[PDB]
């Protein structure tokens, strides 16, 4: 019941149940703890208006702890690659009855970046994360696996697609296993702009001895793919299209939750998630993906936590 | 005369020449999509223009080998040991969320799907370019991902969630299938993107009755349709697992690909009035018009369920040729599921749970306070208390059975696209307010018409129904598929204003044919067919019937035949409210014209008679009086006797009579008095 | 035409209704017009449910709602005369009970009675506008086609469709003793199934009493009781065939 009005201010919700189930809490405690936390810059007691005029929009605060605050839920307005010949950090390694499903990227000590696709079920007692590896199966090396249970799952705002989850214990971070920044807010990539996906997927190989895969990559506007995908696609703001030059390749099964990392200026840097969609690797058309600048400020929120 | 003046029933049989298409074989499954379209028919899948129905193309699936360890899709032509059996398609899909392609569904391989691909120049040429869907299960071979549908019966119902192609499908299963190789009752399949195989992502994502009930409680569904997040089914299937006895059920569960996590069952009835009408024959999801929108008290943007029930034969499941039509409007439906059944209405769930296992023991009902967030303990309910619904028609198809409905709107009325059992196909002006006539009514084929169906609606005005009957695939424009059929003054008038004709004097024509400039379509003249009798004496105020017809005042529906009164030169004949009808009028009162006024209009008819009676020659004169002796008379509804005793006519004619005398015990002669409902002039004495 | 009513409406006199919060006027005679005006089906665009008349004023205004409802306001406004329609307040049934308007929504099982302009739980529910007049209103149940059975409603219970609503007759709480003349009651229902004659006006048949000359006898809207002591009440009746008639009230004891 929102339209055009993206800030919370903007909106004076009269609702009281947020998008898990839990009702809201006594209000002033909140503006105690956020005034000491949060540092925008009087709003009703326990409603789920947003103060902070947040992108997402409306939001509540929640007593449990394990979730501090959440979203009242209201309308608003790899194939052909090459072989990575290096250990390499971000890759995490999503493991489902003891199987790979998904890769994901490695964010803190604690906390991984990964797609809602890849979470069949809601259940903690069977994913396992493994870091540092250079064989879907480990039987490459070892010394860099790092075995851990699965904390706790925290969706994106509606119609995200996107996901992080938490990890039981922190990890030690050496060279074998390393984290990736995240983009500015608005930090919008120029055109033209070479990057690569790391995947551990089908490949479309016959055999794939396990190595895990890296194929290259060049920004494109969001109006080229809306040519070559010829109206089947309808952009909107929170996605980036990146797709492969006069050759077929891109991410597929088993990518998703894939990072599309990408060099700005001088270090390299995360800007996208790998999600299925429009097909498989069709040569000469691109490759569509979710930008975690659109989302990036609602990670620290959530990071905060 | 009620029989001879019949002819002013419409002409319920005749002939049209609509664009007809036959195939070689029967066809089940149609799709419409980017001007063609497509029919899936046993051994065969065609591809249509809709103008013309031309056959442009065709792919072949006819018989094939079925030989047991031949593999579904591996080449097996070269086996010489084992039976050519044949297919009959049974899910046939679009899909262009990935590409413009075409899934096909076979029923004999193992139920194993396939997939036709659409040049982007010519999207007719489906033979080119095709694939199957066979992934060898290497990890879990002991279960089929990829043996989708059974054979004896199935529904199919594709989506797109989370940029994710899944396939809702429900099986009718016998218990021998089972061993050989897996199925499931209903099933959530997710396409894997790379085309070439389905996954199960969960065991909790499919729901397979229990391995002892396979035999009996048999479940056959019958539609399948999405709304409003949720997807909804229809079946039809036993009120308890021994009961014998059957009812339809609704499925209810929403679209998270990780498996049906609120699964809730419903019964659904409707009743007439309290004789309730159990099976489904079939349903159409459609939009209702402005005026039904109130009538049912639904808004005019929310989804509603059409649904054609017949009545059963008790303890079976064949329906007995009685048949209802009824509206559920969805938020009614998902209404009850949420609020208005209370706590102890709801039940496990018997054929997957068994019916002596620990959950239903106890369990808290999420039911309210939650609208499917995926748990860990969903728990598939039964409810037990039936959404009964009234008849829309109430009962005027009490007789005849119906097997296919569709639905589109128009101006602000909604009309059904009625089929029956023997090829009839009706559309009718659907609203509880007034039984109202269908305006077609012409005979399709002699096979019943199948429950597939398709209405395309181009701008409002121009659009059409494809229907299949057997093996025929016909084009209907809904605008009216004619009026010349009419031939009663108040059925033209009663035809909706969407067809545009009116009355001219003498049939309902449309307008611009015929010369006379009386065409009309609000006020028209009553009309006579005959009368009987002409002939009436002076004093007779006899019984006159007169049979025409618009002989009632007009009211939309209800016609009033109370603005009716009959004029006979200047008295008014005695006209009587019981025996009146827009059928026939019943009164009682030098040749004479009758008048009749109607609110509407007046009609002259111009030979009625005031004869007078004449008698004159009697035989015989002189006689015994043994009362057994013929008598005969000559001159110009009566009766006659003498001595109070009747004499029985064995002989009818204004101009000859003739009696059989009654026997009286005296020797002398008697004046015989007529008593033509009067006592007219006597004849003269006959000795005895 | 020309035919009476007000023998069906309530009389209070020298008294003034006003609700502030919110009428029809036309220059009429006689008090009996108005009350014809209302009784009659669609007689008038808004359903009134009351009137007042004044002879002083020449004129007429017509309230549609009883003193029963909330915001209004009772004076002693002499020159106006109150006009009710006992048939809401009646708290009865009167054998078939065509014409029940009051505001019972429980029936005998104590099920909730569905709502006449809701179809859930249950369809055979339109009549709102199929039948203009039978007052059937939010949730209160009558008996719109006039069936013998009683005034049914449906219930918010998905089961049962309809379940005919128990209601009292006027007669279980009127007893008569033996005299009668000393009960001062509210009956209004002969032997014959006829409604008495207005004790003030003496149209059509004309009786020698009037209450005004007899004041503190009760002769008060038409309420059967004994002028002059008969054994068991009578009055005259509104129909020109029978002059007179009693009416029929059972014994109490203790």
């Amino acid at each position: 019941q929102d339209c055009y009005r993206g800030n919370g201010k903007n909106y004076m919700g009269n609702l009281s149940q947020t998008r898990s189930g839990l009702t809201c809490s006594m209000w002033d405690k909140n503006m105690e703890d956020l005034h000491r936390h949060i540092f925008w810059e009087k709003l009703n007691e326990n409603y789920c208006r947003n103060p902070d005029d947040d992108a997402h929009g409306p939001w509540c605060y929640t007593g449990n702890p394990l979730i501090p605050w959440d979203y009242c839920p209201i309308s608003r307005c790899v194939v052909n690659g090459i072989p990575t010949r290096t250990n390499i950090g971000w890759m995490v390694s999503l493991r489902y009855r003891n199987k790979h499903i998904c890769g994901g990227s490695l964010i803190k000590e604690s906390w991984v970046l990964t797609a809602r696709q890849c979470f069949p079920s809601r259940d903690l007692k069977d994913y396992e994360a493994w870091l540092g590896i250079h064989d879907v199966h480990g039987r490459g090396d070892e010394k860099c696996k790092q075995v851990l249970n699965v904390s706790q799952l925290v969706y994106g705002p509606e119609g995200s697609d996107l996901v992080l989850m938490k990890l039981a214990r922190p990890a030690v971070l050496d060279d074998f296993v390393s984290t990736i920044d995240l983009p500015n807010y608005g930090c919008t990539i120029p055109e033209k702009t070479s990057c690569s996906v790391y995947g551990w997927g089908y490949t479309g190989l016959i055999n794939y001895d396990g190595l895990l895969r890296v194929a290259h990559l060049y920004i494109m506007g969001n109006e080229k793919c809306s040519q070559h995908h010829r109206g089947k696609v309808t952009l909107n703001e929170s996605e980036i299209c990146a797709g492969a030059e006069k050759i077929g390749s891109g991410p597929c099964e088993g990518d998703y939750g894939g990072p599309l990392v990408c060099e700005q200026h001088k270090m390299r840097m995360v800007l996208g998630v790998i999600v299925p969609g429009r097909g498989c690797a069709i040569p000469n058309r691109p490759g569509i993906f979710v930008r975690v600048a659109y989302y990036a400020k609602w990670i620290h929120k959530i990071i905060l936590t | 005369c009620k029989e001879a003046l019949a002819k002013s029933e419409m002409n319920v049989n005749m002939k049209y020449q609509l664009p007809n298409f036959t195939a070689e074989t029967p066809i089940q499954n149609v799709i419409l999509h980017e001007h063609h379209i497509f029919l899936g028919a046993t051994n065969y899948i065609y591809v249509l223009n809709e103008e013309d129905l031309q056959k442009v193309a065709e792919y072949k699936t006819g018989p094939v080998l079925e030989h047991p360890d031949c593999f579904p899709c591996q080449d097996c032509s070269s086996k010489a040991n084992g039976v050519w059996k044949d297919n009959i398609n049974m899910a046939l899909v679009v899909d262009t969320y990935y590409d413009d392609q075409l899934i096909s569904c076979g029923s004999v391989n193992r139920g194993t799907c396939q997939r036709h691909v659409f040049p982007h120049n010519h999207t007719a040429d489906i033979q080119s370019e095709v694939h199957c869907i066979f992934s060898p299960q290497i990890e879990e071979p002991s279960q089929c991902p990829d043996c989708v549908v059974s054979a004896l019966g199935a529904k199919v119902l594709s989506s797109v969630k989370d940029r994710f192609i899944n396939f809702f499908v429900g099986n009718t299963i016998n218990s021998s299938y089972f061993p050989d190789h897996p199925l499931h009752s209903i099933s959530v399949r997710r396409l894997k993107e790379t085309k070439d195989g389905f996954m199960f992502l969960t065991d909790q994502s499919y729901i397979d009755v229990l391995p002892e009930f396979r035999d009996s409680y048999p479940i056959k569904y019958v539609h399948a349709f999405e709304s409003n997040n949720f997807i909804y089914f229809l079946t039809v299937q036993r009120e308890t697992l021994d009961a014998q006895t059957f009812h339809t059920r609704i499925i209810r569960f929403c679209s998270i690909n990780s498996g049906l996590h609120s699964y809730m069952e419903m019964p659904l009835e409707c009743i007439l009035t309290k004789e309730v009408f159990n099976i489904l024959q079939a349903a159409y999801v459609s939009k209702p018009g402005a005026q039904l929108a109130r009538q049912i008290g639904a808004s005019l943007n929310d989804d509603i369920l059409f649904g054609v029930f017949a009545q059963s034969k008790p303890d079976s499941a064949e329906p007995m040729d009685r048949s209802a039509m009824c509206a559920f409007p969805i938020k009614y439906v998902n209404d009850f599921f949420n609020k208005i059944v209370n706590k102890n209405n709801v039940r496990c769930l018997q054929h997957f749970y068994g019916p002596n296992h620990e959950h239903c023991f106890n369990r808290t009902l999420l039911r309210n306070s939650s609208g499917c967030e995926a748990r860990r303990d969903e728990y598939r309910t039964e409810f037990t208390t039936a959404l009964q619904r009234v008849d829309l028609f109430m009962g005027q198809f009490s007789e005849v059975l119906l097997t296919s409905i569709s639905t589109f709107i128009k101006g602000d009325l909604t009309i059904a696209n009625l089929g029956t059992s023997e090829g009839r196909f009706m559309q009718v002006v659907v609203s509880r307010s007034g039984p109202s006539t269908p305006h077609v009514n012409f005979l399709l084929d002699s096979h019943p018409v199948s429950p597939e169906v398709i209405v395309e609606h181009t701008l409002n005005q121009n659009g059409y129904t494809l229907v299949i009957t057997g093996k025929k695939i016909t084009k209907i424009p809904l605008n009216g598929l004619g009026c010349r059929h009419f031939q009663s003054c108040s059925q033209c008038l009663s035809a909706p204003p969407f067809v545009q004709c009116g009355w001219c004097h003498d049939k309902c024509v449309r307008s611009e044919e015929c010369l006379s400039g009386t065409w009309t379509q609000q006020i028209c003249l009553p009309a006579i067919y005959k009368v009987f009798p002409n002939s009436a004496p002076l004093e007779g105020g006899t019984r006159l019937t007169i049979c025409g017809w618009d002989f009632g005042f007009r009211r939309n529906n209800k016609f009033d035949l109370k603005k009716t009164r009959v004029l006979l030169g200047n008295e008014s004949c005695t006209l009587t409210l019981s025996e009146s009808t827009m059928n026939t009028l019943k009164c009682t009162v030098f040749n004479m014209s009758i008048i009749i006024s109607n609110g509407h209009g007046t009609t002259q008819y111009s030979t009625f008679s005031y004869v007078d009676p004449v008698i004159t020659s009697i035989s015989p004169k002189y006689g015994p009086m043994a009362g057994g002796t013929l008598l005969t008379l000559t001159g110009n509804s009566r009766h006659i006797s003498i001595g109070g005793k009747t004499c029985t006519l064995k002989s009818v004619s204004n101009s000859i009579l003739e009696c059989y005398t009654p026997a009286q015990t005296i020797s002398t002669e008697f004046a015989v008095k007529l008593k033509i409902d009067l006592a007219n002039r006597e004849t003269s004495i006959f000795s005895y």
